[PDB]
């Protein structure tokens, strides 16, 4: 609102708590959406590893298990989702130099950090995130639905997947006379997901307006500082030097009711989305123990 | 005094749970001197327009280009009192402090 | 342990501190020269005090929706609770829920509801096995030249003899006709062991 | 100064893919064109024969007029009460 | 200052190449960024100095009154604090050295001694790292450390060897959800004028702003009572337990209903009645209760005399006590039968 001047911020104190309510309220935001990937990810409690790679009754997890040959320790699947999607800022240290010239580019985020507003990174890093996801499936692989009720059970892969079949209604003699075809039809059917996702670059669609939405309402935030709401200019510098104190606090009044009802209104709209987030964040922490930690008829 | 105090008065309770539990404040680096670069020149020919002997007609007003000086006001306010000194755009007294 | 109800304890608390901060709003002064209506009419004359009054009731008309937005908003958390808990009352109570972790971690067996101020507690009867031991396992038996499957367990062995038992116990039992089934021949299947099948 | 952004202005410009006029004048008794709240002027020339412009509201000793004049080593500019003739040119 | 143009900012001599008629220059939010110098030709760029957001990491004030300070954004081997005495007063307290300063990719945490140990995460921080108040470094202090995902397990896969359970635990877990919240009305003349004579002649000539707030709080009211109808009304027969007998050896005294307290609950529920401090329950407060005494923390008193006042539930806790017996008597003598 004020930017470094002496003159205001004496007068936005006298609004009130506006201030702390719209801090809180950001706050809040923050703290729920490290819940959210906390009540998804981090389901189980044991870190589950993966035995060396031995032939599971013919079904080949290489597109889904970690692969130590890259850093960060993903697979090749979440290798490419991890490039689809492009964060504009990830909250991460930057350089103070990092802004000081080659301002040619596109680096708004140099230009939003210069006014107040800045990103924070989320408590669980991807590198912990993957932990979770291998732990998850080294679980249901090894030990099936048994590790989510409770102790991890091991029991071969084919077994496992027998009783697969048995639950939606089918016979277990047909899955171990056609164990050859199943396992076929498995690669063949994760082979076809990486080349759709490879080729498709509008598959992540979801995920890309999620970083969109935000970075295009920072973006508004800064154009805002530049309008003039009833008042001569949109510099309180300028105000300043032109006009006499007396007069110049009825423009810089202006100016902060202009700018706290452009602030709530950005607060308003990440209350909102953050219950849309939260909806699909408690979605997918169902989908997740119902379809990875066990089968659902539903 | 220190940090513990300022989140109290953030707070704006004695007692402050286990956590941050809010944001403190935001540092922001001070100035240390003041660097006033206006440009260098020789004084404004005021007196061709104020001590003046006669002026010119309403339909024939005539207007005088102001460039390369540096206006200062001051030099105005001893003459004669005026009956309506009003600027529309700015204040009387803080033309000496910029630049036109 | 006196945090367990945390969630109760802070909608309650986020109710009284919108309350609570809804009031300081009056003593501010959005612009105007006082915060109170009563001195600005006595001290000034009603064509200026219209201009400081205005100030005030915009002041708190934005105070107002801000605080009946958050409402709104906080309603349609509350509410998504209410249709969890709604649901989670027919599936958990009134019923045998076979979703994974809806009605608590483990098997579900039946849940017992109980009154809260604001809010319900569900008190979940899960099934958690223990002390779990390590068999030699086979997916069919090979005796008559035909395979035989478990109809509803799995063929175990402690050794030297296989045995059938179901999976969430250990209920060791010997392989007969009734508890099997067969299904083609023994060159189909991978880890097919020969047994013997009592009839 | 402004770099790498995009900038909306309103202000008096030249429509795009507009019928504009091509003068080839050879032939003199042309009439004054009009100033429609202002005039796009291009040539490629390099002969040095366009040198000046004139501008008023009737071209005469009546009104104002504005005599604009380049020429090899300097310009002037004057606001008086020309008489324009018929056909102007400079000798 | 150059022309007029005053602020703070910190000059760094770029290399933008300015036209003979441009001397300012502005960014996006129209904040002149780069100026001409009125003497010298050289082009000069207008950055802000040193910014950044400052987190007190703050343990239990009933267990010690040492804090840990974060940085957020700032690197560690560039600024700290470096001042002395003559710079920023946004806070007067400054942590020089000490062995306390640690590099993370959130920002620089002064204040805590980074461990190689993995504990569960106390209070976070940032970039997985979190920090806690341990008294094993014997003294105690904050500490900062990468959080502990779980313990690390590796089950025995074999394609011929498989787990089967010898014994079972009956495991009772609690699961809490709020149903219902706070109901609150708002008076707009009241909250606005506070009985102004003067006042609510210029806020009727704002419209219905007081009529539209006032249907959105009544909105809200008469949603909460559906909220708890649809969760503990579920049923309509008033299922009353039989005297008690022998339930196969199930002892369920601690949940169902005991007569020898008021309100007819049982000890889990009188429990439960007491974590929870209900600040106004919307029940009739008598004029005089106001009226003295104001020493004490009667924060109603200061809101109901502004026209805010919370409005009682429909449903009262009796209610709802015997809608949870007659859940709870109907699931243990008919099963599941009674539902469908």
């Amino acid at each position: 609102i004020c930017g470094d001047s002496t003159e205001c911020s004496n007068l936005l104190l006298q609004y009130g708590s506006f201030c702390t309510q719209l801090k809180r309220a950001l706050t809040g935001i923050a703290v729920e959406q490290d819940k959210n990937t906390q009540e998804v990810f981090a389901q189980v409690k044991q870190i589950y590893k993966t035995p060396p790679i031995k032939y599971f009754g013919g079904f080949n997890f290489s597109q889904i298990l970690p692969d130590p040959s890259k850093p960060s320790k993903r697979s090749p699947i979440e290798d490419l989702l991890f490039n689809k999607v492009t964060l504009a800022d990830a909250g991460f240290i930057k350089q103070y130099g990092d802004c000081l010239g080659d301002i040619a580019a596109r680096d708004l985020i140099c230009a939003q950090k210069f006014n107040g507003l800045t990103v924070l990174p989320p408590l669980l890093t991807d590198e912990m995130i993957a932990q979770y996801t291998s732990a998850l499936l080294a679980g249901t692989i090894t030990s099936g639905w048994t590790f989510g009720a409770g102790p991890a059970l091991q029991i071969p892969f084919p077994m496992q997947m027998a009783y697969r079949f048995n639950g939606i209604g089918v016979t277990q003699n047909v899955l171990y006379e056609n164990q050859k075809l199943i396992a076929n039809q498995f690669n063949s059917a994760i082979g076809k997901i990486q080349d759709s996702l490879s080729s498709t670059p509008s598959a992540l669609g979801k995920l890309q307006d999620v970083v969109n939405h935000n970075a295009q309402a920072l973006n508004t935030l800064v154009k805002q500082l530049s309008s003039k709401f009833g008042a001569i200019s949109s510099v309180l510098n300028d105000i300043l030097s032109r006009l006499d104190p007396p007069e110049a606090e009825v423009q810089i009044d202006r100016l902060i009711t202009g700018r706290l009802q452009s602030l709530q209104t950005y607060v308003t709209q990440q209350l909102i989305r953050a219950a849309e987030i939260r909806a699909s964040a408690n979605l997918a922490a169902t989908k997740m123990s119902e379809c990875v930690l066990g089968q659902s008829k539903r | 005094l220190d940090p513990l105090s300022e989140t109290k008065c953030t707070l704006k309770s004695f007692t402050v749970e286990k956590g941050i539990y809010q944001t403190s404040n935001f540092r922001v680096q001070p100035t240390e001197s003041i660097v006033r670069f206006p440009n260098i020149t020789n004084l404004c020919p005021f007196h061709e327009v104020f001590n003046a002997t006669t002026f010119a007609s309403v339909y024939a007003w005539n207007r005088k280009r102001i460039s390369n000086c540096v206006a200062d006001y001051s030099v105005i306010y001893n003459f004669a009192p005026f009956f309506a000194f009003k600027c529309y755009g700015v204040s009387p007294t803080k033309l000496n402090d910029l630049c036109f | 342990t006196p945090s367990a109800l945390g969630k109760l304890q802070d909608v309650v608390n986020h109710n009284a501190q919108a309350l609570n901060t809804l009031v300081k709003q009056l003593s501010s002064k959005f612009g105007a020269i006082s915060s109170v209506l009563n001195d600005i009419l006595s001290r000034l004359d009603p064509p200026e005090a219209e201009v400081q009054i205005d100030r005030l009731i915009t002041g708190r008309l934005q105070s107002l929706q801000t605080y009946v937005t958050q409402q709104l908003i906080r309603a349609a958390e509350i509410r998504a609770s209410a249709n969890l808990a709604a649901t989670k009352m027919s599936e958990c109570v009134l019923g045998q829920s076979k979703r994974v972790d809806f009605c608590g971690k483990g098997y579900h067996l039946m849940s017992f509801p109980q009154s809260a101020p604001h809010g319900v507690v569900f008190l979940h009867v899960t099934y958690v096995p223990a002390q779990e031991k390590n068999f030699t396992t086979a997916p069919a038996i090979c005796h008559d030249g035909k395979a035989h499957f478990p109809r509803e367990g799995v063929f175990v062995s402690n050794g030297t003899h296989w045995f059938v038992t179901q999976r969430n116990f250990y209920e060791p039992q010997i392989i007969t006709t009734d508890n099997t089934f067969v299904s083609g021949n023994c060159d189909v299947v991978i880890g097919i062991v020969n047994n013997t099948v009592y009839d | 100064f402004r770099s790498s952004v995009l900038h909306s202005t309103h202000d008096l410009f030249l429509p795009f893919f507009s019928n504009v006029t091509w003068f080839h004048a050879k032939r003199f008794d042309n009439p004054a064109l009009p100033f429609n709240d202002g005039v796009y002027f291009a040539s490629t020339e390099k002969s040095n024969i366009i040198r000046g412009w004139i501008f008023g509201t009737t071209l005469d000793s009546k009104t104002q007029s504005l005599l604009i004049v380049n020429n090899a080593t300097n310009v002037v500019i004057k606001v008086c009460e020309f008489q324009f003739c018929n056909d102007p040119f400079l000798d | 200052n150059f022309n007029g143009l005053t602020g703070t900012g910190v000059l760094t001599e770029s290399n933008k190449k300015f036209l003979p008629f441009q001397q300012f220059g502005r960014d996006i939010a129209d904040t002149t960024d780069a100026v001409r110098d009125p003497q010298t030709l050289e082009i000069l760029d207008i950055t802000p100095c040193s910014f950044g957001g400052v987190s007190v990491i703050t343990p239990g004030t009933n267990t010690s009154n040492q804090v840990a300070v974060l940085y957020q954004g700032v690197n560690c081997t560039e600024v700290p604090v470096a001042i002395h005495a003559d710079q920023l007063t946004p806070t007067w307290r400054v942590y020089s050295t000490g062995s306390n300063v640690f590099q993370t990719r959130a920002g620089c945490l002064i204040g805590a001694e980074y461990v190689n140990n993995s504990y569960e995460c106390d209070i976070p921080i940032g970039a997985g790292i979190c920090a806690s108040y341990q008294t094993q470094t014997a003294s105690q202090s904050i500490i900062a450390y990468t959080m502990s995902l779980g313990a690390e397990n590796s089950v025995a896969y074999s394609n011929n060897s498989i787990a089967i359970p010898t014994n079972f635990t009956i495991s009772v877990t609690t699961e809490i959800l709020p149903v219902s919240m706070t109901k609150t009305s708002v008076d707009c003349t009241m909250y606005i004028c506070g009985d102004s004579t003067e006042c609510s002649n210029l806020l009727l000539q704002y419209g219905s702003f007081c009529t539209q707030l006032k249907r959105a709080l009544t909105g809200i009211a008469v949603e909460q009572d559906k909220n708890t109808q649809e969760v503990f009304a579920q049923v309509k027969q008033i299922y009353k337990t039989p005297p008690i007998k022998y339930f196969g050896g199930f002892n369920f005294s601690q949940i169902l209903p005991d007569p020898s307290k008021p309100s007819k609950r049982s000890p889990i529920e009188d429990l439960l009645f007491n974590k929870v401090t209900l600040a106004d329950a919307g029940f009739i407060k008598q004029y005089g209760d106001c009226l003295g005494d104001i020493a004490a923390r009667d924060l109603i008193c200061a809101q109901k005399f502004n026209g805010l006042t919370v409005l009682p539930p429909l449903l009262t806790d009796e209610m709802i006590a015997q809608y949870t017996s007659a859940l709870l008597a109907g699931t243990i003598t008919s099963g599941w039968t009674f539902g469908a």
